[PDB]
RNA sequence: GGAUAAACGCUGAAAGCAUCUAAGCGUGAAGCCCCCCUCAAGAUGAGAUUUCCCAUUUCUUCGGAAAGUAAGAUCCCUGAA
RNA sequence: UUGGCACCUCGAUGUCGGCUCGUCGCAUCCUGGGGCUGUAGUCGGUCCCAAGGGUUGGGCUGUUCGCCCAUUAAAGCGGCA
């Protein structure tokens, strides 16, 4: 995870989403699970 | 889950089989009796009243001894409860001997630790002493009671006090020997309260 | 929406009750959505089409569907092991799993929930309740699951293991 | 010159029982606190309590609306450095509604002597069913 | 042990897919509440159980009082664990 | 922290460093849980949750700091005149 204001996709394979409140991405890339 | 009451006799050593020597502690339990049998019903919780020694009929007064005729058994010293213990056992004036414990056996032994007075910090919260030379006037007192913003200090800031008199409770302690004919219990190490003292051994908790 | 032979939907409310040859289903939706039935089929609404009536009417749909899939011919889910001496075996209906530890793990399958092993690297669980089924394929995956290196672990047989140097 | 003024005892005083079940906290106590500082009377005094007795059952059924179940936050205080305890309130609808609504209605009373023995004329229950049937007690509606 | 954090997930829509969440389920920390030790009913919310003493006499128009006792406890005395 | 302001105190609010006693925060040093890894394993880097407990003894200096010796699971940063 990378834990972040700047939550935007990397990719495009990247997916937002809104869990618990908060924004996430979710890729099949590791790396791009993004937290805020 | 079992247990009595008994008086601290002393402290001594014995030997082991393997030759290994073993301090140990004696307990004189004798004259143990079963006074009452509390329930969930009539009370709430579940537990057994002990009563330990045999005392004289002018000591005693009338309302012990009808507590006890209820027993049907003589006036007791002490007399206290112990839970986590089934009630299937233990009938109404039912005797209580050390024989419901085994070599090997573990416990906790619950005392009233010996009576040290009035004490200071360092004795009685192990605090440390200040130097005594360079200078110092600063020994054996306690220390800054706290910092000036509260224009108070703190609960808990341990000061000097009547060191002794509490209820102890040391675990899982070993029982060496039983002597139903002595009334004899022996407990490796050592348990709290002086000589005399009363000590209430159960079986552990854990 | 189709209500397979065998299947019995029965309802009181937010409650109801789904009766089948595999097993009995009785759950629970919230009451604000609406329902309308047929012998074969049995269909939902919602009143509003406001936003928690709109994610309600697909998840009660789905919901329902699940139990009648469950009942008519249940779910199953395959696990498989991959390492040199990872090692699948039941005793009786009892799974035991010995996959690199130094002891095995072990697991019971809930009421409703069955395993087997068709072989050492490989069991399957099978079930009525696609729930349960895919909590325990889940929690048996939990215990090695895939390293990238070599993929040494339990994985769904469908399941894309990324693999690295 | 000449306003009525009660006196302790002047005044009948009723028992009142309230089923708390889905009422918010806050408008349930609200309408308690008032019951027992006796406003809904006309001969209330304010340095008398001429307010009624009150009996309060299914409290732990009370309406906690949002997430105050998990949010809204109790604390406590021992004295001692970090003697503070923490509880939600809906852990407390749970285990001990009882000293929940007292909570409520402590803070809803006024803080003194009077209202501090106004308090003793609460009754707690989170059941159905209460110890003060002697007393007959009869329904409020809020 | 019970419930959680971060996290991992099941089922599942909103948004014919997907999604750990939105409804709903599970795992999950030396931490939170308990388990363990101690104090604790002045806990004026003053709790409970067991046993004991009994319903005296003067008065006072009432309230209410005092004046000897019971169960029991102490002044006093020998003392220490 | 360096500073700026000069608002209480000049009919007195005692200063650095150390000793005694600590207590609080978390921007966690160790232990604990986890995600990403340019994570093979050992070790590690970075980041999230966690403040429960623990966080050394000496040489030089008045010294804080700092250098050094030797250990440690670790030898935390800071607030409380
Ligand atoms: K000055
Ligand atoms: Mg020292
Ligand atoms: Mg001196
Ligand atoms: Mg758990
Ligand atoms: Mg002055
Ligand atoms: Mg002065
Ligand atoms: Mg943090
Ligand atoms: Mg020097
Ligand atoms: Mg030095
Ligand atoms: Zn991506």
């Amino acid at each position: 995870m990378k834990v972040r204001p700047s939550v935007k996709p990397m990719c495009e394979k990247c997916k937002v989403i809104r869990r618990k409140g908060k924004v996430m991405v979710i890729c099949e890339n590791p790396k791009h699970k993004q937290k805020q | 889950t079992k247990g009595i009451l008994g008086r601290k006799v002393g402290m001594t050593q014995v030997f082991t089989e393997n030759g290994e020597l073993i301090p140990v502690t004696v307990i004189e339990a004798a004259q143990n009796v079963v006074l009452q049998k509390k329930t969930v019903e009539t009370d709430g919780y579940e537990a057994v009243q002990i009563g330990f020694e045999d005392k004289r009929a002018i000591l005693s007064n009338k309302p012990e001894q009808g507590h006890v005729a209820k027993a049907n058994t003589t006036p007791k010293r002490f007399i206290r409860e112990f839970r986590d213990v089934n009630l299937d056992e233990y009938e109404i004036g039912a005797e209580v001997k050390v024989d419901v414990f085994a070599e090997g056996d573990i416990i906790d032994a619950t005392g009233v630790s010996k009576g040290k007075g009035f004490q200071g910090v360092i004795k009685r919260h192990g605090q440390s002493r200040g130097p005594m030379a360079h200078g110092s006037r600063y020994h054996r007192r306690p220390g800054s009671m706290g910092p000036v913003a509260p224009n108070r200090v703190f609960k808990n800031k341990l000061l000097p006090g009547r060191m002794g008199g509490e209820q102890i409770t040391i675990q899982n302690l070993e029982i060496v020997k039983v002597d139903v004919e002595k009334n004899v219990l022996l407990v490796k190490g050592n348990v709290p309260g002086a000589k005399k003292a009363l000590v209430q051994i159960k079986t552990a908790t854990k | 929406i189709v209500i397979p032979a065998g299947v019995t939907v029965t309802l009181n409310g937010s409650t109801a009750t789904v009766k089948g040859p595999k097993g009995e289903l009785v759950k629970e939706f919230n009451p604000e959505i609406t329902i309308k039935i047929e012998g074969n089929e049995i269909n939902v609404s919602r009143p509003t089409d406001n936003k928690n009536h709109r994610a309600l009417h697909g998840t009660t749909r789905a919901i329902l569907n699940n139990m009648v899939v469950g009942v008519s011919e249940g779910y199953e889910k395959k696990l498989e092991l991959i390492g040199v001496g990872y090692r699948a075996q039941k005793q009786g209906d009892k799974l035991v799993l010995n996959v690199g530890y130094s002891h095995p793990v072990e697991f019971v399958a809930p009421k409703g929930v069955d395993i087997e092993v068709p072989a050492n690297t490989q069991v399957i669980v099978k079930g009525y309740n696609k729930e349960h089924v895919g909590e325990l394929a889940a929690n048996i995956r939990a215990v090695r699951p895939p390293e990238p290196y070599k993929g040494k672990g339990i994985r769904y047989e469908g399941e894309h293991v990324r693999r690295k140097e | 010159r000449t306003t009525y003024m009660a006196k302790p005892g002047e005044v009948e005083r009723k028992w009142y029982v309230i089923d708390a079940t889905g009422v918010s906290l806050g408008r349930l106590s609200s309408e308690v606190a008032s019951i027992l500082r006796g406003k809904n009377k006309p001969q209330f005094t304010p340095h008398i309590d001429t307010g009624d007795f009150v009996i309060i059952i299914n409290a732990g059924k009370i309406g906690l609306t949002g997430k105050k179940a998990t949010d809204k936050i109790y604390y406590r205080h021992s004295q001692y450095p970090g003697g503070l305890k923490s509880r939600t309130a809906g852990e407390m609808r749970t285990n001990n509604p009882e000293k929940l609504l007292e909570l409520s209605i402590k803070g809803m009373l006024p803080k003194n002597s009077l209202g501090r023995q106004l308090f003793k004329k609460l009754h707690v229950y989170g059941g159905s069913e209460h110890e003060h049937a002697a007393q007959q007690p009869e329904v409020y509606e809020l």
